[PDB]
């Protein structure tokens, strides 16, 4: 037992590793996604800020037109330690991609329901002189 | 030695950054979720005002 | 270019015209004018780091706006207004917020007026120290979020409501809602290992009571001695019961200071901790 | 010494335990992420294709009016 | 502005005109003056919290809407009716999301469809506890989104499927909903990694079969000694197999003992694994 | 309600009107309605799981539609055939696809494009088993995403395409593009750690070259000892190099043995691995 | 069909009319015209990755189109001008972006603004190696970020700005940012973490300072050695400390050797730790 412990554990140390290193792998596509997903957004926001605009002027057409075993096991934590500053970099980057996206959605939010107004009263004009 | 009941908070510190690492991300989906069924639901509207803009077009030009 | 021209033509053209201005229409073509007007300015405003400027002026644009009948993109004007006086010198930050939602709110808007509902018990608490009206704030907008079921969102919200309430000696309610937020946690199996940490506070958290609740709460909890995250919840807890049902002072100063190693106290659990610590020794001396 | 050999397995352990669950998290991360990469392609098409319906709108009324 | 004085009102607009009234044309819009007053209604009654009347004004609205010409728009209200019943305590939350279904199908938006298809099925079963007809939605809305593309959410549904299956005698037709899913989880080289669990839960799944199902599902699971992953959903079940196929009773017992460490055993496999420690005493007997 | 009823509709009115029927204003108006016929039809298709009908409905109407000068929506209709062709039983599902590609790359909308492009590459190698036309697009779309200055995306297409030519006999071109998505990705030290799995594939991929490419390629490679995420990269590679250098297929195949305890070889891997085992063996008895 | 076919048409369109051809109206539906045909010129150039030709078709049409006047879609085109030009063959990439702010920052729109901003000082860097050009628009970015109350997105900018400001021996002014960013990041309990990093590069940044500027800023630095994400930022830096105010350049350069083990040293640590390396030896034989 005492050296199936000191093994075993010594394996998981070994395995501390992928388990810490598979991490950043599925850390990657995350963040790989999170920042070209950042630059979608930002064609996505143009989007309600392009129909925030166009609706203005539709409105107003609207209205204009209405009216050494130890010694190894030792090591392994340093490994384990290295890739916990990764753990650190990842959790950085998908920090900061989050909290900057996340004031964005407030922002298209926003727009996105300011426009939806002007289309449903411009709809309600348009409608009836429709034909 | 002493490394290994040290290091030992060295992920169990980890274990709370990505505790949050998971929330921050599933909080992004609900507001990402309800922005689906808001903005899609936007442009829902602008299908009516693309089909009375375009009557409107075929009467007053 | 100039602000301080702008502004005075901004007030020369929100007028209802009359005699042959006015003719047979008049108001909103011209209001609207000056309200892209006040927001030019308060624009350069904001690059000349004026900030008060910027912001009345973004009031102005904003009051302009309402005199034309436009609520919506109004109110968002208002918040443009917030974000000056924010990150400016003067007050009103909190004005324009209110004056905010009282639109989005009332047009049947909850979604967003939680989003700055939120905003505002924060900086009324991170800055006016208004907590009494902070709580009623990330309260009243926790319940507008848990109505659009965005439940982490409403969470969010809670736990800043607890968290304060432990603060103000709102113990017991505070144990409350760490009880809501932890029964309405569970069945999604992203928030498991995030439901301990509830378990932690509202077992801290005391009304000054004189035996369980807390011995009873830390059993509700579902542990496995193999447990890893739990080892960051109520195994501390249950050491902590016990210096205190036996008036130690000495036991538990020194288990907080193990815990301090594993899982470093963030400056809430100290503040609570040291008022536990405070409560044996005025149980001891007594 | 043995008493240090014992101690040291069982903060190990204690270690090792930690650590497994730490990589659960991951696992079901790497699975959310996706489900919402998913939910935001759908997203980035329906905008900038709204922008063209709002486009071709705004036009024909100000073809409406001249 | 009164509630139920808006709810009267909204009924004397809500009616074909005639007399004078209809004077030259109709009113397709009176229809939906009648939708903007319930909805203003439903507002104040969500303000006071009185969800109950807000989820029956949502109703009316809605239905009014149909009377118009208007599915889209309209099945969203059915979803704010949904979402506040669901949030209130009252009912009501199950026939308004039926009725916005049927909207969201026959017009063609599967995609949202589903997405409430699955609230729905989530709702019939923690709250109406039935899921012979929870299962069936999860299903159908599986199915829905397995032609989006979306495979995630697919899998998602079917998990819950089988999940709620097994837990009601269906274990083998479990076992082949996880052969489904982890078939279409492999062409996915990023899904490898979840892949693993499903084996667990079909080989546990036991329709009460003579012949080694389980042995044969462990052995069609590729899997490496040094690996970790695979470490925690075969490694256990040969152990399992083999107190099983070999009818003793401490050894399956002591190793579901030992599994609960390095892996936490949920809600599910503990129900499950129990019935199996049965099936042998009861084998026992027997 | 009748699918085959509206398809029969659609059709009688979708025809460039004749004679009195005409007049002087053509039928840019009927085209349309013949579009919402076939989409209401498409739509029934697919709440009936009848896909076939479904997407060969989108097809008309999508196809109509070009006939009415909408090359936008019409395009998006082409996706939606193609969804449904893809989670479908015939074929069509490249045709369509292919056919919303001329569409949005004539347009101007590349990004959508190389969205769909990638999909289709993706479908011609897990369906048709195209390799090399699936390589062709893989490369073609990387192209525009890297013009979208989406880097990220580049190298996502880019991985594809080296990781199928090596696996074709393309093990130079290969290498060749892991340099250059290796170059590309040290300009973001969010790609550093992952830089590693680059150069190990690359020197790992050989074109029967005699002299040092790899020696070289590993050397290229910044390593020291208290690395450990370098500890799964070239380490390995150093030990293979001499074992090839070494024409040794006992030290090769065994220390193949050993790295994949410490980090589990893939598929990808095993199989090239086995190939410069066969050209050692094929060295020996040489 | 073909582009060079499209530019010709366009050209010949993208006229003023006067005399009779203008008649009333002149109209800007001319130069929009053309606008549309440059657009989908250029698009094609995309496709044939002709780039250069792209890029300033782009440039033509974006021109034209603040002919006609409509600043805002004009600017987004100026956007994929700079798209096509920066991963092209010319230049330009520069222009266009430029020709795109100065359009975002008068119209009003900051919060775009300052995302093509940061583009900007990132391409300006990595390319032109113009980093006191680059440098003044980090900076000014990151003040737009600021007063969008971004803090995220400012940090981003604002780490930039020092990180590179040390490099060009703007030491005692890359600390301040480093002290700003740094008291700036406690306020949430999301940083901690990160807030190190923050501290090491300050007490490393040293404007020929002799006195206890670091040995200070690590004081203030609240640590606890088994915390260990501590240990990579100031237990170096203590005895870097020692090593300099003893004028030894073997502590200093054995210190750096050793600390590059637990934690390997960014190119940035590089050049400073070698920059104090030389204020070391150049003060011994002094």
């Amino acid at each position: 037992r005492a050296d199936q412990l000191a093994d075993e554990s010594l394996e998981s140390t070994r395995r501390m590793l992928q388990l810490v290193e598979e991490s950043k792998d599925a850390g990657i596509r995350t963040l790989v996604m999170l920042d070209e997903q950042g630059e979608q957004l930002d064609r996505v926001e143009e989007g309600m800020n392009h129909i925030n605009q166009d609706m203005k002027e539709a409105e107003k057409n609207l209205k204009d037109l209405g009216k050494a075993r130890e010694n190894e096991m030792d090591e392994n934590l340093e490994q384990v330690s290295g890739i916990i500053g990764n753990l650190r970099h990842m959790a950085l980057d998908m920090g900061n991609e989050i909290d900057t996206q996340n004031r964005q959605i407030d922002r298209i939010m926003e727009k996105a329901d300011s426009n939806k107004t002007r289309i449903d009263e411009a709809n309600q004009r348009a409608t009836k002189m429709l034909g | 030695n002493r490394r290994l009941q040290q290091t030992q908070a060295q992920v169990d510190e980890v274990v709370d950054i990505m505790r949050v690492n998971v929330d921050k991300v599933l909080e992004r989906d609900q507001k990402l979720s309800e922005l689906d069924d808001r903005a899609d639901a936007l442009q829902a509207g602008a299908s009516q005002f693309e089909t009375s803009a375009a009557k409107l077009k075929r009467k007053y030009w | 270019a100039e602000a301080m021209a702008l502004l005075a033509e901004a007030e020369r053209k929100v007028k209802n015209s009359q005699s042959f201005f006015s003719g047979l229409f008049g108001g909103s073509s011209k209001i609207e004018e000056a309200c892209e007007i006040y927001a030019r300015a308060a624009n350069m405003f904001k690059m000349a780091k004026n900030w008060s400027a910027a912001g009345n002026a973004f009031c102005q644009a904003a009051q302009l706006h309402l005199q034309l009948q436009s609520k919506h993109d109004a109110a968002t004007c208002f918040v443009d207004a917030g974000n000056a006086f924010k990150k400016a010198d003067p007050q009103e930050a909190i004005n324009c917020l209110m004056r905010a939602i009282e639109i989005y709110t009332d047009m049947g808007r909850f979604t967003i007026a939680a989003k700055h509902h939120i905003s505002i018990a924060e900086i009324y608490e991170t800055e006016l120290v208004d907590v009494e009206k902070a709580i009623a704030h990330y309260e009243q907008s926790a319940d507008y979020y848990k109505g659009e079921e965005s439940n982490s969102s409403a969470n969010k919200c809670l736990l800043k409501v607890a968290g304060y309430a432990a603060q103000l000696e709102q113990y017991q309610k505070a144990i409350d809602i760490y009880e809501q937020v932890g029964t309405s946690a569970m069945d999604s199996p992203l928030l498991k290992y995030s439901a301990k940490d509830y378990f932690f506070k509202a077992a801290l958290c005391h009304f000054c009571i004189d035996m369980l609740n807390a011995k009873l709460a830390v059993q509700k909890y579902e542990e496995l001695f193999p447990a890893f995250s739990d080892s960051r919840e109520c195994k501390l807890m249950k050491k902590l019961l016990e210096a205190h049902e036996e008036q130690n002072v000495d036991s538990y100063t020194e288990s907080v200071k193990e815990y301090d190693s594993i899982s470093r106290l963030d400056q809430w659990l100290t503040t609570m901790l040291l008022r536990i610590k405070k409560t044996i020794q005025g149980d001891e001396e007594d | 010494a043995l008493s240090e050999i014992e101690t040291r397995h069982s903060e190990i352990i204690k270690l090792e335990n930690s650590i497994r669950e730490l990589h659960d998290m991951f696992m079901d991360m790497a699975m959310l992420v996706e489900s919402q990469g998913e939910m935001i392609d759908r997203i980035e098409y329906n905008v900038e294709h709204a922008v063209d319906y709002v486009e071709r709108a705004v036009s024909d009324t100000k073809k409406a009016v001249k």
